[PDB]
């Protein structure tokens, strides 16, 4: 219902990536699934993976082993942890909301941009 | 010691009329065609048939036969009943530990074995394995030497052989009988029956009885059997076997014609004037279960390819199900996968329990001859071989399925839910195996029972709950869903595993379920199959299986108890 | 089938009082329970769907808190227009049985 | 006609060394132990072994053996290879219809049979059924009389009997051999071998060859065979079989000692001076496929209890599945039931076609002896028996499962979908049957192939789509889902039946589906299994099975073609 | 959305029973299931059977063979046809509406009363 | 996976004109299709769910008529505020691919 990304806007190549989406107005352990969507320049959207409401998760098989999503249920946060980064995925990252019984990405974050250079 | 039998009218159809004779300590013999009483007068004098057919009396030295007659005499089966995976040292110890008295020392018991195996000339093969399909063993000429020594343990006065030369070579058979005639001079009476001997065989006998079609046709010394038929009105040509010449007269170079000539014999009256000259458990229970379970366990180790093979199939089919169903997803397709593999694991226990038909069926001819001779009790036989064959070979593969596929598939990752699954596949393994002993016991053929186990399971498989839904059967069939072993297993694995699960991603349904027809939790799957949610609903199955074990083993007990032993 | 039971077959309450109606099932329903309110001389009108959700056209003095077999209905501070007849319905199986129904009264 | 053989060195290990002798018209016999050459010299002289092992020459009247030797001679198997469910009149017509040419009249051919069956003395059993386990038939002493006449159809000069007395009774065998001596005076050169004859048999011979351990140990007239060994250094006592006395020499009252005695014979030198005086398809293809399919069709009707049974099994199990799944509801449980029964039908077709292993394995020794005799081609055998046995006994159950259960269940009530289901069960019955012939053909045991058919199905069964979901197998196993016969039938039946269905009552979902994770229509069940909706996607499964019939029958053909025929 | 029963308010015993519910404001072949609910005096409601939107139907197993429900899609009517009537079921009959994906009897008819006497 | 295709990768239309965007799938989706509208500089906003239903917050100038594999979107009489970027999404399988996206223009 109300989402907000935050994180470092720049990173060295082949080091790490961390983002944080702090959900207000709802409890992230209640209902929904919570997922990450990135958007490359030369716009082609690409879905990354969701964490369920009960801690289970499912990742896009294109991003094998490089991605992991964890949560902190104490303050309604869920964390994107992307490792061994290439300078190709200097995309715009989004945290989003999936109802499940309706099936659509109902709510979308404000959106942050990450650039991988040196 | 002498036998003396008189006026026996055995019936089931009187396939005997009236047969008379004594049997001196020597080499008593019964010749004749296979349709006659060459295999039925023997089983009467060895007390192996039903006494209801018996009419005459069978006397020993002036004394009639006690119930101690079987324990004081040896009967040797036609085919070898020996343990082909044990050695001859092991079988003769097994026979000694069940027939002789318990007061005897092992140092006494070993020497009694050592005298016999030296008397049989078997010191060179004294620790060699006898022989199986999968082990090269001692030749057939000394399997027969082994089986006779199994009945030389009590040192009886009376021996009964059944066809000691059928199945051997001609050079082999003379080696057996020359050993027997050396036993005959020691004072042990030998009673046998040969199908078509040779003159080199026939020159060694001491008394002859010629039977055909239920009529006594000759009794006396075998040397005076040729000269009797010369005086009967026939001629034996040069270069002819007299034993072939004896059956030549049977078929017409007629039966009642030849018998009446024997009625007017000087050999018949000498028998007749002789038979009126004379006329006028051991071991406790627990000791029996020790040696029997010892025997079948070495049989289980000694035939690896029937026991290692079930382990290898279990590991390989363990890994393949581990490979196909690699870690299951809590999505819409998760219900189809989880209920799939749990249906495959329960039914694998049933259809691999068809090999338990082999348990009592192959051992049947060994079970009968050992019980009439009385090595044990039936209650002691049954609790031993369950402990030796059935109990370990079903505990093992249910652990091997459990250890492999549980953490590859990623089932309910708790402590007890690993063990409840392990225990459940153990219980459903016994219950299907107990049904195999419920049917296969007493029968002698394999393929009829192996068919019939396949019939019963594919009807049990329908009512298990995956093919048809058990709540919507018509009510006059829904009482059949209690008679199926795989239902109680498959319900238990479904109850063990579908409890805290969810299957609609993004949708918390366990507080409220809008938009139904959905099956968005484990309970809504588990109720729709008609399965209780109480913790009794789990364990209701285990007491249902355990009651089926006790019933089927009792049926397995009684079918061995009421078998036609004769 | 699934038979239902409203063992409180009647009540005798006062205005503004918090009353509670229990509905017991002969099996598991898994929140597939309903509530209807029948005034004398009309058709039954839906009150609560799914044993927790509430229908548009009723104040939030009604609430259902069911779990497993023991489903219940709570009316906090009943008005005069809440007198009538209440029924509980399973819609799990096909022969959709209803409860026997209870009838509120004022002393 | 005479045979003459010289300096034979046969190998696989040389189990023959150098054997010399002629066989004049008379009664040629070969005695010895079973380990010797009494069974292998016969197969060489009847051209039944591999000519790659043969070294020496075989001459006939001054001429070597042509390719017409396998058709101008009669070889007779030890056990009966006769059609036990036919009659002797129909069997000898079958042998006449494939060996004599198509020029002759039915009036001409039946008189030749009347020449034979009057010569054999089988007039009283001329139209009697031969005998099976389930049919009381002609006695075993005349089954042998039947089989010898099957080779007398061409009226050959040279006969090869293989143990004509083994298995018969002793009085039974004298009727056979006295016929053979009555055959001998017609001028027919009779060559055979006996396991331990009798002196009543041995007095009828004309020429004798004693073999043991791959060495010629006597060859000459059978009258002088006793008189030769008295000059050898051995003495024969009175009342002894001379034939048993000959094998008594072999076992030592040594081999190379006795062999060189025979090289220095007066009889070997007469033999050695004899050899140097001498030394120095049939029928059209269409006609064969009639009579092969005609004979096996009577074999199908003449054995009711293996064919009428599978009709009864079809109807009874067809009614049970009609009773459990009585008319299917279009509710949430309806998907589980409809996919339940369709899985049960496709595997019932597969797992019951294990009975097709019985087809080529039981008839194997009849197939081999006839093809060397050359009654037909292997192309003609294979297309006939499929047209006779497999084709009608699989059309019938797929109709009866179709006719009964389709309206008790109340599946999709259109005209075509009744016949699409009918056609689909027929192909999957053929496809599993073709796989059974692809494994069974060439092997001689039933149980090893039957177990291997069992293993092959339970792995095909996992990939069918009911147990596991196919679209969630990892991609390095998902290539296996094409090898699986029960996938293609079950995919086709699901496409035939879930097209225009609905399963959420009260909820039209086919325009819009709100509240998903629902499976509210037949397509949504059908796509989630991974199955195409285009009408190609149905028939793709049929052209898949039609290819698997052609591949597997070809593998079945090549295994029969490239078999070790000797 | 808008339902209305109509039929004879009295009938002889052991003859027949016919009712008619004419739905306005909606097309009965579109979405819903349509069912009959009767209510005995000494009030105990009792469900009878539904016809689906596609002509299929399902009846209460208590009323075996006595009930049959047919429809006329030309004018949005669906017919109750109850045969071999006893004087015990002199109840109040209702035509009602079932959403399916919500699962509740959402709409209810006005209600007619049938009495079986002589 | 299921890859998607919007072969009209661009347009050049006028105001008040009826435009139509096609989205082709690499499999069956069975109406599990979506539509998003991304203005330049914002997050994607949901337009059509289930390929026929429409979201609260948009006029009824948008409509989707999909069947089988060929799903489409129709904008009748587009305003100025309907310029932007449109995406189609399958949510049938798990790797939820989107379409490549199309971008309307005004001549
Ligand atoms: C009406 C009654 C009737 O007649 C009848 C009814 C139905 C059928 C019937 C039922 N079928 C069937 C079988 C299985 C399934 C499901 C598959 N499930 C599930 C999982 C699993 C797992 C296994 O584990 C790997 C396994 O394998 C077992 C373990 O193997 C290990 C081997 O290790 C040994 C080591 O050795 C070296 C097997 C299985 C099997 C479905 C149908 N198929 N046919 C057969 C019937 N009779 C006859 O046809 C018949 C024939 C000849 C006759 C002749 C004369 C007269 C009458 C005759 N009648
Ligand atoms: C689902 O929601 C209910 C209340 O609606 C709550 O009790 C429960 O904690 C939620 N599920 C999980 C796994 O948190
Ligand atoms: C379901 O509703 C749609 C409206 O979009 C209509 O096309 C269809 O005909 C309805 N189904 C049936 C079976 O009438």
């Amino acid at each position: 219902v109300q989402l907000q990304e935050s994180g470092p806007g720049l990173v060295k190549p082949s080091q790490s990536l961390s983002l944080t989406c702090t959900v207000t107005g709802f409890s992230i352990t209640s209902d929904y699934a919570w997922n990450w969507i990135r958007q490359f320049p030369g716009k082609k959207l690409e879905w990354m993976g969701y964490i369920n409401f009960d801690g289970g998760t499912t990742y896009n098989p294109s991003l094998r082993g490089r991605i992991s999503i964890t949560r902190d249920t104490s303050k309604n946060q869920f964390f994107l942890q992307l490792r061994s980064v290439t300078p190709e995925d200097t995309a715009t990252y989004y945290c989003a909301t999936f109802y499940g019984a309706k099936g659509t990405l109902d709510y979308w974050g404000q959106g942050t941009s990450v650039t991988v250079s040196s | 010691a002498v036998l003396s039998f008189h006026n026996i009218c055995y019936r089931v159809k009187e396939i005997l009329s009236n047969i008379n004779g004594i049997m001196k300590p020597g080499l008593n013999a019964i010749l004749g065609p296979t349709g006659g009483g060459k295999s039925s007068l023997l089983d009467v004098l060895a007390a192996r048939k039903d006494p209801s057919g018996l009419s005459g009396d069978v006397l020993i030295n002036g004394a009639p036969r006690p119930a101690n007659f079987k324990c004081n005499s040896g009967y040797v089966v036609q085919d070898d009943v020996v343990m082909g995976t044990l050695t001859v040292r092991e079988n003769l110890q097994f026979s000694a530990a069940l027939r002789l008295a318990t007061t005897m020392t092992n140092h006494e018991k070993n020497e009694r074995i050592n005298r016999v195996i030296q008397e049989l000339g078997l010191d060179k093969v004294a620790d060699s394995k006898v022989g199986t399909q999968f082990i090269r063993g001692v030749s057939g000429g000394e399997r027969k030497r082994t089986s006779i020594g199994m009945e030389l343990i009590t040192d009886p006065s009376i021996l009964f052989l059944d066809e000691p030369t059928t199945g051997l070579d001609s050079s082999t058979a003379n080696a057996v009988l020359l050993l027997l005639k050396r036993m005959s001079k020691q004072g042990r009476t030998i009673i046998f029956s040969i199908h078509q001997p040779r003159y080199s065989i026939f020159k060694l006998f001491d008394s002859l009885t010629l039977l055909a079609s239920g009529r006594l046709m000759f009794h006396g010394p075998a040397q005076e059997a040729l000269g009797y038929f010369e005086s009967a009105g026939y001629h034996c040509e040069a270069y002819n076997n007299p034993a072939d010449f004896f059956l030549d007269i049977i078929n017409g170079d007629l039966i009642e014609k030849l018998a009446e000539i024997y009625v007017n014999s000087s050999f018949y009256k000498e028998t007749k004037a002789e038979l009126h000259q004379l006329s006028g458990y051991t071991t406790s229970f627990c000791h029996q279960l020790r040696w029997v379970s010892k025997r079948s366990f070495k049989n289980l180790l000694g035939n690896p390819q029937a026991s290692i093979a079930q382990i290898i199939v279990t590991v390989v089919l363990g890994l393949v199900i581990g490979a196909i169903y690699f870690g299951l997803k809590n999505d819409s397709t998760g219900i189809q996968n989880r209920a799939g593999v749990l249906f495959f694991l329960t039914t694998n226990q049933c259809f691999s329990s068809v090999s338990a038909v082999e348990l009592f069926v192959v051992e049947k001819k060994l079970f009968i001859h050992e019980y009439i001779s009385g090595y044990y009790r039936v209650s002691s036989y049954f609790l031993g071989k369950l402990l030796s064959d059935l109990l370990p070979m079903r505990m093992l593969p249910s652990i091997i399925f459990t250890c492999i596929v549980y953490f590859m598939l990623g089932l309910k990752p708790k402590a007890d839910a690993f063990f409840v699954m392990m225990f459940t596949l153990m219980m459903v393994a016994y219950s299907a195996s107990s049904m195999a002993l419920a049917i296969a016991a007493g029968q002698s053929v394999v393929s009829v029972a192996t068919l019939l186990m396949t019939i019963c399971f594919v009807f049990m498989m329908i009512f298990s709950g995956l093919l048809v839904n058990l709540t919507t059967i018509a009510s006059w069939l829904s009482w059949l869903q209690y008679f199926s072993i795989p239902r109680y297993g498959f319900t238990a694995l479904q109850h063990n595993e579908f409890l805290g699960q969810n299957f609609c991603p993004g949708l918390n349904a366990t507080g409220n379920n809008p938009c139904n027809y959905a099956t968005c939790t484990g309970e809504e799957y588990l109720v729709k199959q008609g399965i209780d949610l109480s913790p009794w609903g789990l364990w209701k199955n285990h007491v249902a299986l355990a009651c089926m074990i006790v019933i089927f083993l009792t049926i397995a007990y009684l079918k061995l108890l009421f078998l036609k032993k004769y | 089938d699934i038979v239902l039971t409203q063992s409180p077959s009647s009540f005798s309450v006062s205005l503004g009082d918090r009353v509670t109606i229990s509905c017991k099932a002969s099996g598991y329903i898994l929140n597939r329970l309903a509530w209807y309110q029948q005034k004398p001389g009309n058709a039954p009108r839906l009150l609560i769907s799914g044993a927790t959700s509430l229908e548009t056209g009723f104040p939030s003095r009604f609430s259902g808190t069911g779990s497993g077999k023991d489903y219940t209905l709570s009316i906090s501070s009943l008005q005069t227009e809440d007198v009538g007849t209440y029924y509980c319905q399973q819609y799990w199986s096909t022969p959709w049985t209803f409860g026997g129904g209870t009838k509120l009264e004022i002393r």
